[PDB]
């Protein structure tokens, strides 16, 4: 009576009566005379809420009827798109075979359920599984004249699973109930996607703390390293997830791990200007002088992104203010290149050398005059940058400004007393470079001077 | 809408794998 009433409530969608019966003590795995439990009956009738509630109360998802049909089989044969999606989201085997060899894809294809067919194909349903008759979903769709299903089956071909694994989708939505059901069914929290990222990576990306703690309590690798070397701590530091960084460090995240391009989590934090995360990583012992493949320290990445407070914090933690890359670029060089005069001001007011030479002998003043960064130019000249400094090729800042045609830079350089009659390794003047590039206004201003 | 992120291509775009790499160190050589 109680089990019959529960199964009747499951069939009718009366969720309250079924929940009351389950509270009273009715076993959730009871089935009718045909082998159909409450999950099968709810899946037949499209009762998505009843399906979810029964899955939460630990019904056996892969229970088969007397014909061998799982709940996914019944949902696909009944064309319940939302129930099919919900069953797959909780870890239903899309390639299950019944007693006669039918798969959910076969049932969806024979019944012209195009949405179910598309969703099953997107979730790795193999359309080459034949029944005991040798029939495929394509063959039965051809026999029944289901033209759209035939076209979709042929066009899909063997594209495989293009949807994320169910644990990744649960981690994205912070949905701990689906994740708990999935981990009860499949005990592996480190399931890999096509890109090689675990669900912990997804949780770190969106700062889904609850599913992150649930995954870590089930044995997720806090230091998982894909082929590109991006650990979850890297993602948390890049995204600015302070709480996720704290959680990962508390569970044992390694502070010095490098990516494929040799970036530390401090590099990711400083590149995006996350001051609090950078301070947490430094207090946990992150190397402040660690370098990427091109020799960029975290202060270089902070200066490149105009992250003034991150530059200040790194300088406070004794970062080398004149560290060079492989191209011999100081943070002042990077600041002059990107036009960040505030970063340049903080660096020069903290003791950065204004006349540092790059690989081609370029000073920060040369780079500022190249890119028409006038404020960086004034800041450098005020903090004692040499206005007549030459490169390996003998290029003065006036040469660079005149060739690039930057009128404000040329005007300001001549106003401060830069000689326009200097020469290169070849005997070439700023007027030569202005005429060669056809900058009539710059050449005219040079000619009003003593050029 | 509201379900695009369930797919591997959308997740790959969202995770921004290029943001964990050293892009370049441009010089813009003046001579030619």
């Amino acid at each position: 009576d109680a089990a019959t009433s529960f199964l009747r409530a499951a069939r009718s969608g009366n969720l309250d009566k079924a929940l009351d019966h389950l509270r009273n003590g009715v076993d959730i795995n009871t089935c009718n005379q045909n082998g159909l439990n409450g999950l099968h009956l709810a899946s037949k009738e499209g009762h998505v809420k009843m399906v979810v509630e029964l899955l939460h109360k630990e019904i056996i998802l892969e229970t088969t009827t007397k014909k061998g049909n799982t709940a996914l089989h019944i949902a696909a044969l009944a064309g319940q798109d939302e129930v099919v999606r919900e069953l797959v989201n909780y870890g239903a085997n899309v390639n299950a075979q019944s007693q006669k060899g039918f798969t959910p894809l076969y049932m969806a294809a024979q019944e012209n359920h195009l949405e179910v067919v598309k969703f099953l194909l997107e979730n790795g349903a193999n359309q080459n599984v034949a029944t005991e008759d040798g029939f495929t979903p394509l063959a039965v769709a051809l026999q029944q004249g289901h033209e759209n299903v035939v076209a979709h089956l042929i066009n899909y071909g063997t594209k495989g699973k293009v949807r994320l694994p169910a644990l990744h989708i649960a981690a994205r939505n912070d949905d701990t109930r689906t994740a708990a059901v999935l981990l009860q069914n499949d005990p592996n929290p480190d399931v890999l996607s096509k890109t090689g990222f675990t669900p912990l990576h997804i949780a770190a990306h969106y700062e889904n703390l609850n599913v992150a703690q649930l995954l870590l309590n089930r044995g997720a690798s806090v230091n998982f390293t894909p082929q590109n070397g991006i650990t979850p701590l890297h993602i948390a530091s890049r995204r600015g997830n302070v709480i996720m960084v704290r959680l990962l460090l508390d569970r044992g995240a390694q502070i010095e791990t490098k990516t494929k391009d040799e970036l530390t989590p401090l590099h990711c934090a400083a590149r995006n200007g996350h001051v609090r995360i950078s301070e947490i990583l430094l207090d946990h012992g992150a190397p402040i002088q660690a370098k990427t493949k091109n020799g960029l320290s975290p202060i270089h990445m902070a200066a490149q992104g105009d992250h003034l407070d991150c530059v200040r914090l790194l300088l406070q933690y004794d970062a080398e203010i004149d560290d060079i890359t492989l191209d011999h670029l100081t943070p002042l060089h990077v600041a002059a290149h990107c036009g960040h005069h505030r970063v340049a001001k903080v660096l020069l007011d903290k003791g950065a050398k204004p006349n540092s030479r790059a690989l081609n002998g370029f000073t920060p003043l040369h780079i500022a005059c190249k890119k028409n960064h006038v404020r960086v130019m004034e800041l450098l000249l005020k903090t004692g940058a040499s206005i007549d400094a030459v490169t390996e090729s003998g290029l003065t800042p006036l040469h660079v400004a005149s060739f690039m045609g930057h009128l404000p830079i040329v005007k300001n350089l001549l106003q401060r007393g830069a000689s326009p009659n200097v020469s290169n390794v070849k005997v070439e003047t700023p007027l030569h470079m202005a005429a060669r590039a056809g900058h009539t206004e710059v050449a005219k201003y040079l000619l009003q001077n003593k050029a | 809408e509201e379900l695009q992120d369930d797919y591997e291509d959308m997740m790959e775009e969202n995770l921004e794998q290029e943001e964990y790499e050293d892009p370049d160190i441009p010089e813009s050589q003046m001579e030619e």
